[PDB]
């Protein structure tokens, strides 16, 4: 995961 | 829904070694068929137990035999009486058209493309969705030529064909083990950037870049950023790409900000799209480091990858430490420490007292997609960190080596990750390991004495954690805390014992310890946690005199910054409690004074005073307070500005004027003055209102690059500058056909300190540019309302938290990760006053009685009404  | 437990890991009862799929591809319905081989390695009475989630079976086969022996639970697939070794065969029917979760196979525009992490693959097909299985995968694809010309899945093209009526496939095959998390699959109508990178011995890798046709203006940063990525780790850690291709496809239906499935990263397209009129230097810097970030991945996360998920950090925490490495080498180490502190004090400490807290290893976990979080990523990085600090690089580099020589094509645990560093260190890191259990935030108090006979300087440095929600015992931890003291001349002062010198990096490792050290000469200002060393709150009764010296001659330019964030702290409190009271900004002019010599410093990094310069925000103002006045801080961050903007006027515009650059350049150093002279102009839009009002009106039609138009138009928000709605309205008028770009102006609008801020949100809803079909358009507006304006989000008649509740009632229906990053900050309630903490209390309690209430939103709700 970048989750934002 | 009910809580798994990482002590109640066990290994499986089957494994699977090779899955072979085929997709007959289409978006009201596709066919899915797999052909995994298996091997039981548990008891014959044990089941097969496969997850899926929305899948229409079709039908079963063991060794091509009609299977009878099976049932369908809740979420799952048991078979019974299997052989030792066999074939599994399932035929199943998914709907990419009706997926607004964006879980597993779905619809971003006219493109198809997946999303695996965490649990999604088990919404494609019946699986063992667990990240211990993994299998070797051989993906054959079939869609019409038409809509979906490029059929892109993990590893190399081995295999292709035409069919009748207008069909074609494609079958791909990745020769490297994977867990199901890491499977995609993209079908669509695209315009590929292609380059290549030789790696250091010799590999020629095909480097590919799929953007929606017209965007390939704005792909040759991104391609940039790949190949310094792959040569950064080539350089730093001794890491080469392992396979023939990197793929990277930008979509804008996206959930998430970008992921790194084996060689087909599938990345957010804000995560890949740069252009100068369309990108701020930000933007610039974020795509480096999210480019970068999945590329690390492909060793830390794929290579070796984790044996369950509440081993999450291992990846994700080691990974954040390498980008942010990687940023930090590349460009500004002291500006990325910086920042990166800004959120680890700002964000993640709200998050390690918050009824969500946990460690960075969880022990609970409902719904996992809940636990992507600042506490598993940027403190995970910090415990990284301080193993670095505690191994020194060499030492550091060698347990990676033995990291990847044990465990290279396995699954692992942050357990096996800290033990590598321990055997090819020999560092002792048993007590260590406690900083992976162990949730909240340490507190480190230090206390100092200096005797003149002896000349003898004494630290005595204690430590707690408070109990947290979800933990009640707490036990000290090995906190590596490193010290540097200076004398009056702003030297620093050998530090020594006994006639031998010791190391700077202190192991607090009881609850209460002294540190003596010999033939300190003279009197010291200490700069303690340099460099934050350890993620804790220190507590020391600093003078103003100490952290101005510190501002002057700390010898690392992080700790000149974090002086004058423990300068400015004292004040922010002091004038918080002032505005609660109806008294206006007290600030005494020493303090005026060394924010002055920091402009006026002509030996400065520009970068450095820039951050200086910029004030903490909101949220790290937030974390000084056990309770939270937002309004207060607010209020009190604006009249700040207010001040320095009076008392520095003419210092403010000299130094913005200086900054001048005619041409725009993405390089650290054009990054630096530029980032200067904004923090500049953002005072001065709250100095005089005409001078104000010229200067940045001026800025935002002559900028040539969006770094420098966004931060006039900010201003002009921030300020409420009369140019304010034209420039706003001719931004919508250029930009409004942009996504990405109205994205920036959408969180213009919900952070803006106008009165009538939520009506104008609320308008948005039907702006041109807005839509609840995108999580990019739906962060912009309602989460930064939510997240980012939190005076307008705690209006005390309670309207920011009813709006909330009626976007959350949409959205846990339609897409549910979404609807739990935005119900984040209602659940610190417990941090506001009574009269809110009502207000938000029976918001959640509305929300708790939803039909069809989501466990993402489930697990979140009752930590936070418990
Ligand atoms: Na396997
Ligand atoms: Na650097
Ligand atoms: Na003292
Ligand atoms: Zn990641």
């Amino acid at each position: 995961x970048v989750v934002d | 829904p009910q809580a798994k437990y990482r002590h109640d890991y066990r290994a499986p009862d089957y494994q699977i070694t090779d899955i072979d799929l085929t997709f007959d591809l289409d978006a009201q319905k596709t066919v899915v068929t797999a052909v995994s081989q298996a091997v039981r390695h548990g008891a014959s009475d044990a089941p097969l137990r496969l997850n899926g989630e929305d899948l229409k079976l079709v039908s079963v086969h063991i060794n091509d035999e009609p299977w009878t022996a099976w049932k369908e639970e809740e979420g799952a697939l048991v078979i019974s009486n299997l052989p030792e070794r066999f074939t599994l065969k399932i035929i199943n029917e998914i709907s990419p058209a009706a997926n607004t979760a964006l879980e597993g196979l779905y619809q971003s525009g006219d493109a198809l493309c997946t999303q695996c992490e965490a649990e999604g693959f088990r919404h494609i097909t019946y699986y063992l969705d667990r990240p211990d299985v993994l299998a070797r995968f051989t993906t054959k694809i079939i869609a019409d030529k038409i809509k979906y010309p490029f059929l892109l899945s993990n590893g190399n093209r081995v295999a292709q064909g035409e069919l009748e009526n207008g069909r074609h496939w494609v079958q791909w095959q990745d020769p490297f083990p994977k867990p199901c998390y890491l499977f995609a699959l993209v079908a669509g109508d695209f315009d590929v950037l292609r380059d290549t990178f030789t790696t250091r011995s010799g590999r020629e890798v095909a480097l590919e870049l799929y953007v929606d046709r017209g965007n390939l203006d704005r792909a040759p940063w991104a391609m940039t950023s790949l190949k310094n990525s792959m040569k950064w780790d080539e350089e730093r850690f001794g890491l080469e790409y392992d396979l023939d291709i990197y793929m990277i496809v930008a979509v804008d239906f996206f959930n998430m900000g970008a992921m790194e499935n084996k060689g087909l990263n599938i990345f957010n397209s804000k995560y890949v799209l740069a252009r100068t009129d369309t990108a701020t230097d930000k933007d610039y810097l974020d795509i480096e480091r999210v480019i970068g970030h999945e590329y690390f991945h492909n060793w830390t996360g794929n290579r070796v990858t984790c044996r369950d998920w509440f081993q999450l950090s291992l990846k994700e925490g080691l990974t954040v430490f390498r980008d942010q490495e990687f940023s930090s080498d590349l460009g500004s180490r002291a500006v990325n420490r910086i920042n990166n502190v800004r959120t680890m004090r700002g964000l993640q400490f709200a998050e390690d007292a918050s009824p969500m807290a946990h460690p960075i290893r969880p022990d609970m976990v409902i719904e996992m997609n809940n636990f992507y979080t600042l506490t598993v990523y940027e403190k995970g990085a910090e415990v990284i960190r301080m193993i670095h600090t505690l191994l020194g690089e060499e030492n550091f580099q060698k347990g990676m080596q033995l990291y990847f020589e044990r465990h290279d094509g396995s699954a692992a645990t942050c357990d096996d990750f800290v033990q590598a560093m321990e055997d090819a260190s020999n560092v002792d890191l048993s007590h260590f390991r406690r900083w992976y259990s162990q949730s909240g935030t340490p507190i480190v108090t230090v206390k100092d004495d200096y005797n003149p006979e002896t000349e003898q300087y004494t630290l005595t440095i204690s430590q707690r954690t408070p109990a947290t929600p979800d933990q009640a015992e707490k036990q000290p931890l090995h906190i590596p805390f490193a010290i540097e003291l200076y004398d009056n001349e702003g030297k620093v002062i050998p530090l020594q014992k006994g006639g031998h010198p010791v190391n700077s990096v202190l192991n607090v490792t009881q609850a209460e310890q002294t540190f003596v050290f010999d033939n300190v000469y003279f009197q010291p200002v200490p700069a303690l946690l340099c460099e934050f060393s350890a993620p804790v709150k220190l507590e020391y009764k600093w003078s103003d005199q100490q952290l101005t010296f510190l501002m002057r001659h700390a010898r690392n330019d992080f700790s000149r910054w974090d002086a004058a964030q423990s300068l400015l702290a004292t004040y922010i409190k002091l004038n918080v409690a002032r505005h609660q009271q109806g008294q206006p900004l007290s600030l005494p002019v020493h303090v005026a004074d060394a924010f002055r010599a920091v402009l006026l410093d002509e030996k400065i990094d520009p970068a450095l005073a820039a951050e200086i310069l910029t004030l903490p925000s909101v949220n790290e103002m937030a974390e000084l307070f056990d309770i939270i006045d937002p309004i207060a801080i607010a209020e009190v961050r604006e009249a700040l500005t207010r001040t320095l903007a009076t008392e520095l006027a003419d210092e403010l515009l000299a130094i913005y004027n200086a900054n001048y650059q005619s041409e725009y350049r993405v390089e650290h150093e054009d990054i630096a003055k530029r980032t200067l002279r904004n923090a500049c102009l953002r005072f001065l839009a709250f100095g005089e209102t005409h001078l104000a009002d010229v200067l940045v009106s001026k800025q935002f039609h002559e900028a040539n690059n969006m770094t420098d138009a966004l931060a006039a138009l900010s201003a002009a928000v921030a300020a409420q500058l009369p140019c304010r709605d034209a420039l706003m309205q001719e931004y919508d008028d250029k930009w409004h056909q942009n996504g990405l770009v109205m994205d920036k102006w959408f969180i213009l609008q919900a952070t803006s300190p106008a009165a009538n801020v939520l009506e104008t949100v609320r308008g948005l809803l039907q702006h041109r540019s807005f839509t609840m079909s995108n999580p990019n358009r739906i962060r912009s507006l309602i989460g930064a309302f939510a997240g980012s304006n939190p005076a307008a989000f705690h209006a005390e008649d309670g309207s920011g938290y009813l709006f909330l509740v009626e976007m959350l009632t949409d959205l846990n229906s339609r897409n549910p990760q979404v609807a739990s990053r935005l119900i984040e900050p209602l659940i610190r309630l417990k941090r506001y006053d009574a009269k809110r903490q009502e207000k938000m209390r029976a918001a959640l309690e509305q929300l708790k009685g939803l039909e069809n209430l989501s466990g993402d939103l489930y697990e979140k709700i009752t930590k936070a009404l418990a």
